[PDB]
């Protein structure tokens, strides 16, 4: 029994110690992960086990057979990087940024209704609130029946008739985030609007 | 030539018959007996898989409404 | 300037964009405090 | 057991999970010789001065003459082929693979799903001659080499939409397992002049580079149009882009485990260059379903539909007329449907009925 508490002793040493080595390697670490990142584009993915080719902001496009000090997982390809100034290492990943139209495609997140502003359409609103939420909360009894729930709602009729308004009152109630996304708008701006 | 023996097929009856057709489909009629022979697991073509080939290359399927000729 | 990267002094940085030379992720000044800087206004950052 | 309850009452904690810091050790080391690493100059080889000279041309920049690493294939390094240089003495580092168009790259990692064969029926005859054309070349071309002809270079599967010619081939490419671009033509076409063209020969690149692949362009119809004279600059644009396709597919260089299926719905407008044999050896027909294919897709497409006492599927399908297969499923979904309409778990038969009711008026 004498051993094992020899070995206990020794191990308590080893961890007494390692754990200063530990902290001189994050010493380190900083040393060199200090603070004036450079961001990039990460272009995409390679596996060699993965490498990553990348577009500095500053035109220069570069390969990184190791993906810096951050995790290499998630690594989007186009995911904003903060890469090494000099080294050109991935030291911190960054939050996405805008595309363009999607900025441009106004949130309008807090639509204010509460279905007193829609009136005439109670048969219309009950059968939104069947088909998009009541599947929503319920979606466990619908894979009870092993059937996939409703993805994506219609409507049809003439111009002015609370379409708009409905759909807004169903982004209030469930707090959902809006996208108006035109119909004529789309037709015109060159092949691409795909 | 790199094909397998045709055990003795008209080959050169299958020439003379006159129909418009590319060396692109001479090679899809020789592709398509080569095919046949795969389905029915025999390696030596013979008249009727050849036949068969010559058939769907060359079909030239028309229908055409009767009135226009 | 751009993006806030919520620092919250948590994460004081900020990307901004060098004119043609490039985009960066940058710190403070002790001079400056955070609450004057936010998106989109003319920052003077050093050179190295 | 005098001081041994489970181990030594202090070893059962110093083991184990205060060595968790051990591997926090081992990812301090990663981290290490991630510090160490300085990233790495990318290019494309230009040419081949010499046996150690290489004119490499880095992207968005100037193009310098450098050599390449002691160790290193240099047969392979042919003009073109993306590389690696070492950012201070630029000297070839190490090769990459043909950077991929991101449209192109957008289209080749969309998973297909991996559905089975069973999930098709009613096209035992096409399945069959498709299977043949396609993976048998992919199985066994020792087949192919001995019976004395080369392996076929793809099909055209033809028919009303929704007879399943995209579920078709994104089962093939499931069984196969093999690389999969699934493109839909007139999305390839764009309103700048020499953009599709350049986007055809970029998905040909990638085939080529990642064999063995399988093109599958949906509504061929598109791009390939019997070439005509006169036409609008968008005729002539989609024109030259059918003649690259011609040419990518039968071209001065032969495609190799490379196999293409083209799906339209309007097989007579296709050219009679694309139409010729040696680009599209093979047309299928893939037509509407007949009773015993109808029933098939029923039955298949039931399954994961919970039934209760009794499901029959011919008064469906004598009662169904003129549906595809996608008429089929959406009767099978809506029956679903209407499982809940009425607060059930379950389905019934006369829930099919109402549900190939509404789904039949719906075609209408
Ligand atoms: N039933 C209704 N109750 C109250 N307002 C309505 C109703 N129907 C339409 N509106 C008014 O019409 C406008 C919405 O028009 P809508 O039909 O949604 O637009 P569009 O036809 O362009 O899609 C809103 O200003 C809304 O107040
Ligand atoms: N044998 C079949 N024929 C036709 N459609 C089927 C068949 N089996 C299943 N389906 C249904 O048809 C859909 C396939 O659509 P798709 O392949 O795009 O048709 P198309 O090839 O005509 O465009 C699937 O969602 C599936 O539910």
């Amino acid at each position: 029994i004498k051993i094992m508490k020899s070995e206990v002793l020794r191990v308590t040493h080893e961890l007494q110690a390692m754990k200063d080595k530990i902290k001189e390697n994050s010493e380190k670490i900083k040393v060199n992960k200090t603070l004036p990142y450079l961001v990039s584009n990460v272009i995409e993915l390679l596996d060699v086990g993965k490498c990553a080719v990348i577009k500095t902001s500053t035109r220069q496009t570069y390969f990184l057979p190791v993906i810096g000090l951050v995790d290499a997982e998630k690594l989007k390809p186009g995911d904003l990087v903060g890469v090494n100034k000099d080294s050109y290492l991935i030291l911190e990943t960054l939050p996405t940024e805008y595309d363009s139209r999607v900025k441009a495609m106004e949130v309008d997140e807090r639509p204010t209704e509460q279905y007193s502003d829609i009136g005439g359409l109670d048969k219309q609103i009950q059968e939104l609130v069947e088909a998009i939420v009541l599947p929503m909360n319920h979606k466990e009894k619908f894979e009870n029946l092993g059937i996939q729930p409703p993805k994506g709602v219609l409507m049809y009729g003439p111009p002015g008739t609370g379409k708009t308004l409905l759909a807004r009152a169903c982004a209030a109630q469930t707090k959902a985030t809006f996208l108006k996304l035109a119909g004529p708008q789309l037709v015109q701006m060159f092949i691409g609007d795909g | 030539s790199k094909m397998n023996l045709s055990e003795e097929v008209d080959l050169e009856d299958y020439v003379a018959r006159p129909d418009k057709i590319s060396g692109a489909d001479i090679n899809s009629i020789c592709q398509e007996s080569g095919m046949l022979a795969v389905r029915e697991n025999r390696y030596i073509v013979l008249a009727k898989d050849f036949e068969k080939a010559y058939k769907t290359v060359i079909k030239k399927d028309e229908q055409e409404h009767e009135f226009y000729k | 300037c751009t993006k806030i990267i919520n620092a919250d002094s948590e994460d004081p940085k900020y990307i901004i964009n060098v004119k043609q030379f490039a985009k960066f992720v940058v710190d403070l000044s002790d001079q400056v405090a955070p609450t004057d800087i936010e998106e989109g206004m003319r920052v003077g950052v050093d050179r190295n | 057991l005098l001081e041994h309850k489970e181990i030594d009452g202090r070893l059962k904690e110093l083991r184990e999970q205060l060595k968790e810091l051990t591997k926090q050790y081992e990812k301090s080391e990663n981290d290490l010789k991630a510090l160490q690493s300085v990233g790495q100059i990318v290019g494309e080889v230009l040419k081949q001065l010499t046996e150690e000279k290489f004119i490499v041309k880095a992207t968005n920049g100037p193009r310098y003459v450098v050599g390449c690493r002691r160790q290193l294939d240099k047969s392979k390094l042919k003009p073109g082929t993306r590389v690696a240089l070492d950012m201070t003495t630029l000297t070839i580092m190490r090769y990459l693979p043909r950077e991929v168009d991101p449209l192109v790259y957008n289209m080749s990692h969309e998973d297909p799903g991996n559905v089975s064969y069973s999930e098709i029926g009613g096209l035992s005859e096409q399945i069959r001659e498709l299977r043949e054309v396609i993976e048998l070349p992919l199985t066994n071309p020792e087949l192919f080499q001995r019976v004395g002809i080369i392996p076929p270079k793809g099909c055209l599967l033809y028919g009303p939409p929704g007879t399943g010619k995209t579920l078709l081939a994104r089962a093939v490419a499931s069984q196969l397992d093999c690389n999969f671009l699934k493109v839909v033509s007139s999305s390839i076409v764009d309103k700048y002049i020499g953009e599709s063209a350049r986007l055809i020969r970029e998905m040909f690149n990638y085939a080529r580079d990642h064999q063995p692949c399988i093109i599958f362009m949906d509504e061929i119809d598109a791009i390939g149009g019997r070439r005509f004279s006169e036409g609008t600059s968008a005729d002539r644009e989609i024109q030259r882009t059918l003649m690259e396709l011609l040419n990518q597919m039968d071209g001065f260089d032969t495609l190799h485990r490379v196999k293409m299926i083209m799906a339209t719905n309007r097989p007579d407008t296709l050219d009679p260059a694309l139409l010729r044999p040696g680009r599209l050896d093979r047309k299928i027909h893939i037509d509407l379903p007949n009773e015993q294919a109808r029933l098939d897709i029923l039955k298949i497409h039931a399954g994961p539909i919970t039934k209760h006492g009794e499901i029959d599927y011919e008064a469906i399908v004598k009662l169904s007329d003129g549906f595809n297969g996608a008429d089929l499923r959406n009767v099978c979904t809506e029956a679903g449907m209407f499982a809940i309409r009425a607060d059930h778990d379950f389905v019934v038969q006369e829930d099919f009925m109402k549900a190939v009711r509404k789904v039949a008026d719906s075609k209408k």
